[PDB]
């Protein structure tokens, strides 16, 4: 269970709320404003989203 | 051999056991003596061959292995062994 | 046939991208995000307008299946 | 082991559905593939084209490839007395040749010179081959129409129907569901070609090559099998002698033929019939089909998933389940979201039902992408099974 | 057969009914015996052929179907049937 | 049924008229066409070239195409004694050949070696063909000169005259009208060619081809029909034997010839004469012609149009009429305008007259274009017939 | 025929005048009877052929024209005529 | 009839002269041509290359083209008992073949099945051909050196000498004049080729073709003529039978060979030697030659021109003359101008002399172009003959 | 008769008077003075000529 | 022959036109309209004079048949 | 004789004297001084040379 | 061989010309007309000197045969 236990949580919480993804890019494109450097946010955000920390 | 006819002419059905022996058969015109020299003469079967043995009066035979001396005769024999 | 060869060719690539970027939902979800794009075609200014005003049709058609 | 499994196990499977009601739906049938059709309030059906064979195609020409000779007879005349003859030279079963040979005193002639000689031998074919012409029409396609129910076996065959590009629209009855009506077209298979048969093994060969083969033959519509044409192709007449001439026949040509056909497309066959891999385009109507089992009770009981839920090659799943508290009944199937608020996905198996207590009822369904709850059954233990489709 | 001459030499007009029989005719130099072996000997008609039968003394015949043994003779016969 | 009808019924019809008086008028005569001539106070005449044939043309060469052989004789000598001979080798009716053949003790010779042999057979031709040469002169054209009167029949032939490009000017008498004088020229028909005759059927063939034919022949001026040249063309000498040699003749060549002439222009013929489609240019003078019937009375009576007025292929009409009150008389014909004020059109039939009571007198006339009154007869019932020419 | 041997085994040199007649010759093991059926049997000359006549006990002959019934024998004859 | 005439009658004649004294003079010798050499105070000589032949050239391979077969013997074993054998299978004069044939109860075997059979026949070649290899060396050229004297005949042959490209410088003696020394080189004739001999008639053929010929052969250095290689090329083994098998030999191949060599350069020959048309380059020295007859008297007498002065193909003339008052003497010849003032032209015949009274002494001379006096003899009747060279 | 009854009248009246045609061109060439536009007269005139209207 | 080929050729065309334009009548009708044209040839000025003065001969000859 | 009688005389007189030819060119090259026009002399001279006129 | 081909080639042409222009006589005749040319080679001025000074050798060699 330790292999998928960190992943499976995310793959659920998105299927419940598509939203935080939809606006994520807005947080992204307004943060760091360069390509990859602006992508790492859109991963970091959608990843910190299903978390409580 | 069995003596029969082919269009009025005498016909000889020659079997294997006659190879090498003078073939004689009576005819209105006296006794006929045919000579069979066929090297391929074998057993009477489906593979027959049939041809004529010409009359030869005081003439040496040439390019033939069958001939009679009184009346032309047809001959038939098998080649099987 | 070339036109049929590339037919699946240009479609599968452009398609999957549309099966990822969009592809959230249907009905009143698809039409909205669809309809708003068609607005950008009328307005804007810059060239992208050439892509957006088309992308609307892309969405609206998938909503027009019915 | 269950009805509709064959198509699920196939990699080439098309899903077709009518955009209208009572309308015709088009489908394309191919060997090795299947098509699944669906419609609102209609059972889901599976279609497969399993056989394509020509029945009793016209025989063009019979070629003899091995023969024997019997009763070889020779006749010859002296120089000056014309061409000799043999009456068997009028018997179509014999092969004959006319020649000239030296004659003279040594063999019964008065003059030395060339004489006419003739030799005939009965020709008996021992092994022949025949080339046939396949007409696009008179071709017969076999199609199996199987109800996608999920019922079990391990007595439930799909309806088998045979049609011809000349037969009319077919009305196939499916025990329990009504009839399905369909029409097909051999829509693009070529036949200036010929099909050569060498003792239960056939090949597809071009014409004018078959017709040029140097072998004795007979017009297709023959039954005598005696009056061969151009027998000299398998016969050789040695140089003649004054009163006799030998005739020998070539040996079998089956071999010369075999190692001569290597390259040409080989054609399978059985029961004398030739088989091909056909291609069909059909249109079907379902207005006369209906669900088998409507007006039953909604199972009010329990199910135990017989075994591991399976994933198909088509974004669908096959869930085995077996009752439990009730009549041979309808099943409550429903795929919803994690919150059980809205319905998602859909059934490929429709109006799934149980026929017996302890009778694994396979069910094929299509879960939406992502997460979903597979709710089988009712309120003692409505079976919530989580599922993730990647 | 009708016995006539052709330039001092004896000539034989041979008819159909004589095929196969020894031809004899007296001559100052004794009795002459010609032998006719012509296979094509037929009925006397317009289609005649005429040629010579050589004298043959103790020599076997070769490439011929007519010959006499005492005095060379001409022969004529039809080929009709 | 009436005189001058033949030309009216022809599609190819020329109308010629002399622009002078006593002058010559030129006309062109062709097979299948006719020419109608007219002149002031002269009868209208019809001219037609009906036949063009060569009479007794020079015979170039007679070719034998089928023969028989008789009395075949052979003579041969031993090696060393020169070439044998047969006196019939001097008789032109025989075909002979000299050869060499092996000889020896077996056939009457002292030495073995090649000897001279000779064979002859009487050659009798059974069927021959002959090619003739047609000279432009000596060709004979037949021309019919018919008076355009309209008289009836159903005894009134036009004068027939035969001429040659070497004959002098012709003076043809036309019973009742006088004579007409004319001269013709075969004005451009070729003859380095030859005309081949195979039993009443002929062809036109090029020379040097006819002369090259490999068949026995005889110079044209022959009558013996025996001394054929190059008989070996139809004869074959088999390989000789010590004392005899066979000779056979080829079969008829009529067939080889027929299917060999296909392509070359076939020429019709009859009574041994060859026929052609000639072309003539002639000049004629009418100073000795005059109208038949001048000095009669002007019919004073009635006519009933026998039947429906007819339109010809030449902008003219043929009106049948039959008397009525009078002598065999002149007819009053006249085509005027609707107002009967001026004369329009003209007659092709001139000085139309009636010979008998109840004798349909056909009349060919040329109405002007448009509307006109055809006034036949006199004051009891002058026959006003309206006519419109489109 | 001349009776000789070929490697300890009996060998028969058969001449033309024996065609068609039973060939008998004494041997320690009794009397041997070979049967010659060769169609091509001719005059003894340079063109000889030589081969073996197998022993055949209560078996019909097949594909052969020579055989003996007591002791295998070699045979030789010419083909000339 | 006179010495030196052969070269005068030739169209291809070269005139060579040394530009030095005691030096070497080069000349080119060809078949059908001759070379005339001249030098101050030396006799004029004629050179001709008449023969070029290879003597005893190495024999490469002997091919048999016709053979006979005798003592054909067959041996065979039953299925299971290995491969049969015949000791003559070790005798190189036999041709043998190993095969398999059906066996069984009908022919002396316990088991039915394939058995081993072997057949051999003595192979006797009756007619063969041999190809030889001609080495440039060992070729022998024959050259005739004739003194250009004009003496008569109708005993006076030119010296004949035979040389090889390997022989040393030749010193040829010419009776009466001394010796002439010469050396030759076969200066450019090819030999990867071969010379095929089919019974006294030869051809030049390419190698690898000769070596590929499908016929029995023997290495060149053989004399047995028995142990032929690849005899099967002229032998055919018929299908075997249980205990016997027939073997026949093909017929002569002389014919197949002849009509197969058509095209390849034919080579003449005689006495077993091959002949060619050679080409030589030689150098000769005349320091040991001298005029035959110096120190005689100057004829003081008369000559009568035997016949019509002749013109040669080389701007020269041949005057026949015969004494007259004197010893076998020198002749006074001299060609001057019309005025007899200066000497013109020159003699090809040098130191012309008379051997007998009434002995036509031919003399070849070269008159200048135009007019000249040919002064033969001395003061009773010095013979002034006018001559014009065009 | 209704097919040729309008035509046949003209085809007569001209055959009676060639004149009105002969001078028609004069009326034509002096009227409208261009090609076709001057031809339509020469048809209209010769056509209104055999008429009473 | 070309000259004979075009002979009927150039004539049939030019002829029919003359069988329509002129072709009204004969005798004193043809000669008049004929003779007046020949006047235009002598006079005029402009080139057409080349055609008219010829056309007169065209008419007069047909009147000179007699 | 009339064909060669004019030629043969020259073909002798030169063979007797080569000289008049050898100096002829000198008379030539100094007379007329152009190519052919200077050649016709060298023919005319050597031709009038063996003559007495 | 080319060099041998043209060898007779360039020689036969140049040769015959020398068999006509010169070719008068021999001995004291050839040498003189020969020797005088070799003088022109030493002197002169103009290029022909290239031909003359060679032509002397041409003559002298034919005189040097001996
Ligand atoms: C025509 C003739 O020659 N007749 C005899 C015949 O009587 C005899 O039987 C036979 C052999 O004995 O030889 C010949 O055939
Ligand atoms: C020359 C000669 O041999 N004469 C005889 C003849 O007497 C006899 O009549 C005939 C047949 O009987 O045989 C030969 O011809
Ligand atoms: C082994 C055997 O069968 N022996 C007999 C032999 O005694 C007899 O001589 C012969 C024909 O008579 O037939 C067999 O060969
Ligand atoms: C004339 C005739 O055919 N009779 C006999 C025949 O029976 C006998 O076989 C033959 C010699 O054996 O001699 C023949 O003369
Ligand atoms: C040996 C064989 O099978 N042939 C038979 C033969 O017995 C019969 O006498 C004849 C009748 O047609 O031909 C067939
Ligand atoms: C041509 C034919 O069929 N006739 C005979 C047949 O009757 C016979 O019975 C057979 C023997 O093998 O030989 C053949
Ligand atoms: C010599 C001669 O010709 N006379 C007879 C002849 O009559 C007779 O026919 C013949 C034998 O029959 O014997 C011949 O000797
Ligand atoms: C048979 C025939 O028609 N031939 C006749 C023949 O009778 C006659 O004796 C002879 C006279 O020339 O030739 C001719
Ligand atoms: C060469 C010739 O015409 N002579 C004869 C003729 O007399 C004869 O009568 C005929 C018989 O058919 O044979 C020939
Ligand atoms: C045993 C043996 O070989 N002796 C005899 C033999 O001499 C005789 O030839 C044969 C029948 O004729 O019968 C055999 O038994
Ligand atoms: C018939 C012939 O020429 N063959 C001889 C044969 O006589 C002899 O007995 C034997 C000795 O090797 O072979 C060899
Ligand atoms: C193989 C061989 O040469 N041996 C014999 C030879 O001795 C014999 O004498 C000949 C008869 O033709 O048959 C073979
Ligand atoms: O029925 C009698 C007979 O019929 C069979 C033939 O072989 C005849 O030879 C025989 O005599
Ligand atoms: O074998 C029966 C029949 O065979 C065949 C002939 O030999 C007949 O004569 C005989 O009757
Ligand atoms: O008039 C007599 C006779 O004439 C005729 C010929 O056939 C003669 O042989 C015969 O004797
Ligand atoms: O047939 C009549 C005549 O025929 C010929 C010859 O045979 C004559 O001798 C005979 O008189
Ligand atoms: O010397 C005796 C003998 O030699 C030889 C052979 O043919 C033997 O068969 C024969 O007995
Ligand atoms: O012919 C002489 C010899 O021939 C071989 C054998 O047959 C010998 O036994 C015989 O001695």
């Amino acid at each position: 269970r330790e292999y998928t236990k960190h992943l499976i949580r995310v793959e659920n919480w998105i299927f419940r709320n598509p939203g935080f993804a939809l606006a994520a890019a807005a947080i992204a494109w307004l943060l760091g404003s360069s390509t990859s450097q602006k992508v790492i946010y859109l991963v970091m955000i959608l990843l910190i989203a299903p978390a409580y920390s | 051999f069995h003596l029969t006819t082919r269009n009025g002419e005498p016909h000889m059905i020659v079997s294997r056991q006659e190879k090498g022996k003078s073939l004689l058969f009576k005819t209105e015109d006296g006794v006929n003596m045919c000579t069979l020299m066929a090297m391929d003469l074998g057993e009477l079967c489906e593979d027959t061959i049939t041809y004529k043995c010409p009359l030869l009066r005081q003439n040496e035979p040439e390019d033939i292995d069958c001939w009679c001396n009184s009346t032309s005769t047809w001959v038939t024999y098998g080649t099987c062994t | 046939g070339a036109l049929n060869s590339l037919g699946k060719g240009i479609h599968q690539i452009f398609g999957a991208a549309f099966k990822s970027l969009f592809g959230g939902m249907s009905w009143f979800s698809q039409i909205l995000i669809g309809t708003l794009l068609m607005w950008l075609g009328l307005n804007t200014k810059n060239g992208s307008i050439s892509l957006m005003c088309l992308a609307l049709g892309g969405v609206l058609i998938f909503l027009s299946t019915a | 082991y269950f009805q509709g499994m064959r198509c699920i196990g196939m990699s080439n499977r098309d899903f077709v559905e009518g955009v209208s009601g009572g309308s015709w739906v088009d489908i394309v049938l191919e060997h090795g593939s299947c098509v699944t059709t669906m419609a609102k309030n209609k059972p889901t059906l599976d279609f497969e084209l399993i056989k394509t064979e020509a029945k009793q195609p016209a025989t063009l020409r019979k070629y003899c490839i091995e023969a024997k000779l019997t009763n070889t007879t020779t006749e010859s005349r002296c120089p000056t007395q014309g061409e000799p003859s043999l009456n068997e030279e009028q018997d179509k079963r014999f092969v004959c040749k006319h020649s000239m040979v030296d004659r003279g005193w040594g063999n019964g002639c008065g003059l030395f010179g060339k004489g006419g000689i003739v030799t005939c031998a009965m020709f008996r074919c021992k092994k022949n081959m025949e080339g046939k012409v396949v007409q696009p029409e008179n071709l017969e396609y076999t199609i199996v129409i199987t109800p996608h129910s999920g019922e079990e076996h391990a007595g439930k065959h799909g309806k088998e129907i045979k049609i011809t590009p000349q037969s009319s629209i077919t009305e196939a009855e499916l025990t329990g569901y009504g009839t399905v009506t369909m029409e097909c077209s051999p829509r693009t298979l070529d036949f200036e070609m010929v099909l050569l048969q060498m003792e239960n093994k056939a090949w597809l060969v071009h014409r004018q090559w078959f017709l040029d083969l140097p072998l004795p033959w007979l017009p297709g519509a023959d039954t005598q099998g005696s009056n061969w044409i151009q027998k000299e192709t398998l016969v050789t007449f040695k140089n003649p002698h004054a009163k006799k001439q030998d005739v020998v026949v070539l040996g079998s040509q089956e071999g010369a033929m075999h190692t001569a056909l290597t390259g040409a497309t080989e054609i399978q066959m059985s029961s004398g019939n030739l088989l091909f891999t056909g291609h069909l385009k059909c249109r079907l109507r379902m207005d006369k089909l209906q669900l088998k089992g409507m007006s039953y009770s909604m199972c009010t009981g329990k199910f135990k998933v017989v075994k591991e839920i399976a994933e198909t090659q088509h974004g669908t799943i096959v869930i085995r389940v077996q009752y439990g508290d009730g009549s041979p009944c309808k099943i409550p199937f429903e795929i919803m979201d994690l919150e059980k608020r809205h319905v998602l996905g859909r059934l490929i198996t429709v109006n799934p039902i149980v026929t017996e207590k302890d009778s694994p009822v396979n069910i094929e369904a299509e879960p939406p992408f992502g997460d979903s709850y597979i709710i089988i059954g009712v309120e003692p233990g409505q079976l919530k099974l989580n599922w993730f489709k990647k």
